[PDB]
């Protein structure tokens, strides 16, 4: 009795603490207490890359897409790529929540 | 003109039918198969032109060739007028020379 | 890539938005509009907008150009000359430097056609390679390699770096076999014997200084050594060479193939050789 | 009595004979560059933006090219990652010999660079000194 | 356990793998078990569209065979005599009551027998279309790679609900390295649904990756892909149909 | 959709029925047999024997081998033979 579980929403905010989030991950999966430089440290190893970005994706709920694995060179790469939000709004989403103003009205018939 | 005085009835297409999803299936069957069999191998068509194209003239001879003893006599003999009109056209006629 | 990272963005390709590459296609222009109709571009009535203009060649009536000069043989007995497709120096040192002719083994036609340093044409009267002078200088390699034609300086080149050069004949049959040896196996006929050649090449490839594989093995020494004091270079000892064997290794006079007898049979399938018991057969093979 | 007796010592020659479908990677060679001119890839590799790939017989893509008899071009084939860069240095390296800007063509989709007039020697040994 | 996959194959130097998230449809929530590296020179390759144009129309029109025809003015029955004479009566000359001015009569230019509309592109260039569709749909994360194309149950609705729940297009392409050893609890499923259509390694076509939206790839097939077309690059002009022996390819 | 198991050609050697009117002619004579023996070997079931041509055989090649490619004594003597004539 296999059940699917509720669909996920394709959206993702950049939590405040995202950065404490990170370093913690980093100790986890290798114990060196965060060595200085640790940004710069590339992730060649394939086992090291794979640790790392499937537990982020567990814990933050978004993961690299493949397109955007192979740009994933250092640590670096990866911080940035999970502090740049994620939006599912459409633009016109965008445009009902404007705030238009009164002469201007739309009605969404999809 | 005239024209119709009611709408034609609605035209309706399922693009996922086996025929439609599975098309073009098999057809690199050549380079991904180690070269065993030729992509032309897998067309369905008259015997004279599976894997082959030419202008009607050539069209016309290679048909002969093929099936010309196993033609009917009517049949045999429009092929072979057939022949002799695009000869005279596309030997003896045209802009060019 | 950065070209690579717009197309993630970029909406999903599907057929829909196939395009042709620009400028690949031309308008093809028909006969329906002003420009392009009425007259349709054949001008006033005449012979010529009819669709019924004379042929080719016809000059209105007088004697055409073509006919009216003398007939000459310049291609007389065309497709009965003999083509040698000619290999230089340049091009054999090239593709030694690249690895795809081993020197240490022998050389033949078929290691030439294998390694694709040559493109022969048997259907086209091609009857070898002929080793070519171009490039001597810079040719400073030691290899054993048979051409059905050479020439003074190409052997010069060949000599004095320390090799072995020597010219043999196929004929039209043995040369389809030697450039493609693998379908003849296929075919499962027996590997034929190689004729001698016709009577206007006997003399050359009996003929000591052109290297003949026919040629007298006594006389080969003292055409080597006038060679040698031509080009102002000293003949090297090949017997002292290491390589001895393989260099001096010379096919049978009617053998295509250095290590295949005529008459025997290739089994690729069972990975075997047939060779015939019958005394009659080995007879006719052996002559 | 068999009319055929068979061998296997002999098979050997056999696989001689059989062609490879492959391009043998070239040999290592003491002394470069070889007698005939060629000379690979020089190591570590550039580290320009930019990187010119070599063909499968492991010569440097630059072929003299003509159209309509007499428009002369020398064209650059395999480039890959900033064509543009490759342009600039072209352009300056052929300018003092010419006296004038090369006139050029940057295909992207194609990746190549397109220079008229045949400069196929020149460029070969430009790119050669970068290691391409 | 990551199950980790890399090129067999030599990557260039100056060039980096590309890599995906290897994938399992035993679970629902079996999102990422393993990394995978992809020869970049398959999976990267330039981005050009006129090939995958050049490839589509090909798989379109060398299979073409039009069976249209029409008679001309000498295959209509009748039209032998002459209908009148050409003066006297006060009407247009004419030869046969069957010429293209006739009602009833013969087409002027029609079509003319079954045509073929045969051609081959050359072995390279089909090839490098197959190159670029692979890559398009890898950067735009339409392809998925997975180990084993096996599945808790051959009900299809679970195929059709997972698919929904990782995202996936509405058509889905699933590749298996061969025909006979293909899963039967994957067979009954697909066949039991039009969109996800399932084909073998060799099958492989630009026209299909096209129509489908998604294309998951099995690890072995990736490899069977990955030399394929990797050797048509490298090798020499084919001395003979290639079918036939050769010292070093299968 | 499933798609069909992927077009193979038909492995083996392959022989056809000589009784069928419309069996290829060409696929029946005695060349055709050896591409068999070629391609698949022992499993073909050519006589071995039958490869190498007969007795009778033998004499039509042996026969038209001294008709028309004469030894290699005989071209020179002839040669030498035109020289002088020519000299
Ligand atoms: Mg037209
Ligand atoms: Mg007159
Ligand atoms: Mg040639
Ligand atoms: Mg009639
Ligand atoms: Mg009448
Ligand atoms: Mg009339
Ligand atoms: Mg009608």
């Amino acid at each position: 009795v296999l059940v699917c579980p509720p669909l996920r929403s394709r959206a993702y905010t950049p939590p405040s603490d995202l950065q404490s989030r990170l370093e913690s991950h980093i100790k986890e999966v290798l114990g060196s207490s965060l060595p200085n430089n640790w940004q710069d440290i590339s992730l060649d190893d394939g086992h090291m890359k794979f640790r790392l970005l499937a537990g982020l994706a567990d814990g933050l709920g978004h993961a690299v897409p493949n397109s955007r694995l192979h740009q994933m060179c250092r640590v670096r790469d990866v911080l940035d790529f999970y502090n740049v939000p994620v939006q599912d709004k459409s633009k016109f989403d965008e445009l009902v929540a404007s705030n238009l103003p009164p002469n201007l009205k739309i009605s969404w018939s999809y | 003109a005239f024209v119709r005085l009611t709408l034609p009835p609605p035209k309706v297409v399922d693009r996922w039918n086996e025929k439609r999803a599975l098309f073009g299936v098999y057809d690199n069957i050549g380079i991904l198969g180690n070269f065993e069999k030729h992509p032309k191998e897998l067309i369905k068509g008259p015997v004279w032109l599976r894997g082959w194209r030419g202008n009607e003239l050539q069209r016309c001879v290679r048909k002969k060739k093929f099936v010309g003893n196993r033609m009917f006599i009517e049949d045999l003999h429009n092929l072979n007028k057939r022949i002799s009109y695009l000869y005279k056209h596309f030997n003896r006629h045209g802009k060019y020379r | 890539g950065t070209s690579l990272d717009l197309l993630r963005s970029l909406p999903r390709v599907s057929l829909a938005n196939l395009k042709p590459s620009p400028n690949s296609r031309k308008r093809e222009r028909r006969p329906r509009d002003r420009r392009r109709g009425r007259k349709c571009g054949r001008g006033h009535k005449g012979e010529r907008q009819r669709g019924t203009r004379p042929r080719l060649g016809f000059e209105g009536g007088q004697t055409p150009f073509y006919i009216r000069i003398p007939k000459y043989g310049f291609n007389e007995g065309h497709s009965f000359r003999h083509q040698y497709q000619p290999l230089s120096l340049r091009r054999l040192q090239y593709l030694i430097d690249l690895g795809r002719v081993d020197p240490t083994q022998p050389i033949d036609l078929t290691q030439l056609v294998n390694g694709r340093g040559v493109t022969i044409q048997p259907l086209k009267r091609d009857y070898g390679v002929q080793l070519v002078e171009e490039g001597a200088d810079t040719f400073q390699a030691k290899i054993n390699i048979e051409v059905q034609l050479a020439s003074e300086l190409a052997i010069a080149a060949i000599e004095k770096n320390g090799g072995v050069v020597t010219t043999a004949f196929y004929d039209p049959r043995s040369l389809e076999i030697l450039c493609k040896p693998i379908p003849f196996f296929l075919r499962g006929q027996p590997i034929p014997k190689r004729m001698l050649p016709p009577e206007s090449l006997v003399p050359y490839y009996t003929d000591a200084k052109n290297r003949g594989y026919l040629a007298d093995p006594a006389k080969f020494p003292e055409a080597r050594l006038e060679l040698a004091m031509k080009f102002g270079y000293v003949l090297p000892d090949i017997t002292k060479d290491e390589l001895f064997r393989m260099l001096s290794a010379r096919k049978d006079p009617r053998q295509i193939f250095f290590g295949l007898a005529p008459g025997w049979v290739v089994n690729m399938a069972d990975k075997k050789i047939l060779k015939p018991t019958d005394e009659n057969l080995l007879k006719y093979y052996s002559s | 009595n068999p009319g055929f007796v068979e061998s296997v010592d002999e098979y050997q020659f056999v696989e001689r004979l059989l062609p490879p479908t492959k391009i043998p990677e070239p040999p290592k060679h003491k002394h470069y560059p070889t007698p005939s001119g060629w000379q690979p890839p020089r190591d570590p590799l550039p580290s320009l933006p930019y990187f010119v790939r070599r063909s499968r017989m492991h010569n440097i893509p630059v072929y003299k090219e003509i159209t309509h008899g007499n428009r002369q071009m020398t064209l650059i084939r395999k480039v890959e990652g900033d064509i543009w860069a490759l342009q600039k240095d072209v352009e300056e390296f052929l300018s003092p010999l010419l006296g004038k800007t090369p006139i050029t063509q940057v295909n992207e989709v194609t990746g190549t660079l397109r220079i008229k007039g045949y400069f196929d020697e020149q460029l070969k040994a430009w790119l050669l000194e970068k290691g391409f | 356990d990551p199950v980790l996959r890399k090129c067999e194959l030599r990557i260039p130097v100056h060039r980096r793998p590309v890599q995906a998230w290897v994938e399992s449809l035993r679970g629902f929530e079996q999102e990422r078990i393993g990394l995978a590296e992809l020869h970049p020179d398959v999976f990267a390759t330039a981005p050009r569209l006129d090939i995958v144009h050049q490839v589509a129309i090909w798989q379109r029109n060398f299979r073409r065979i039009s069976y249209a025809n029409t008679k001309t003015r000498a295959e209509v029955s009748g039209g032998g005599r002459k209908p009148w004479q050409q003066k006297g009566s006060g009407r247009a000359r004419h030869g046969s009551i069957r010429s293209p001015l006739w009602r009833g009569g013969g087409v002027a230019h029609g079509p003319r027998g079954p045509t073929s509309y045969y051609y081959m592109l050359p072995m390279k260039v089909r090839a490098l279309g197959l190159k670029v569709a692979l890559t398009v749909k890898l950067m735009q994360d339409d392809l998925h790679i997975v180990d084993s194309l096996e599945l808790p149950t051959a009900d299809p609705q679970y195929l059709t609900e997972l698919a929904q729940y990782r995202h996936w297009g509405s058509s889905v392409l699933l590749v298996d390295l061969t025909h006979e050893e293909m899963p039967k609890n994957v067979v009954a499923a697909t066949s039991g649904l039009n969109s996800f259509n399932l084909i073998p390694a060799v099958g492989l076509n630009v026209y299909s990756m096209l129509k489908h939206q998604t294309l998951v790839l099995t690890l072995p097939s990736v490899a069977f892909l990955e030399d394929k077309l990797l050797w048509q690059d490298s090798r020499y002009t084919p001395l003979y149909p290639f079918r036939l022996p050769y010292s070093d390819f299968p | 959709y499933r798609a069909p198991p992927p077009p193979r050609r038909r492995p083996g050697p392959h022989s056809p029925d000589p009784e069928n009117l419309l069996t290829p002619r060409w696929q029946l004579t005695p060349r055709y047999v050896a591409k068999q023996f070629g391609r698949h070997g022992a499993i073909s079931g050519v006589p071995p024997a039958s490869l190498w041509p007969t007795p009778e055989q033998l004499r039509e090649l042996e026969a038209e081998e001294q008709e028309w490619y004469p030894s290699l004594a005989t071209m020179q003597e002839s040669l030498r033979l035109q020289q002088q004539a020519l000299e």
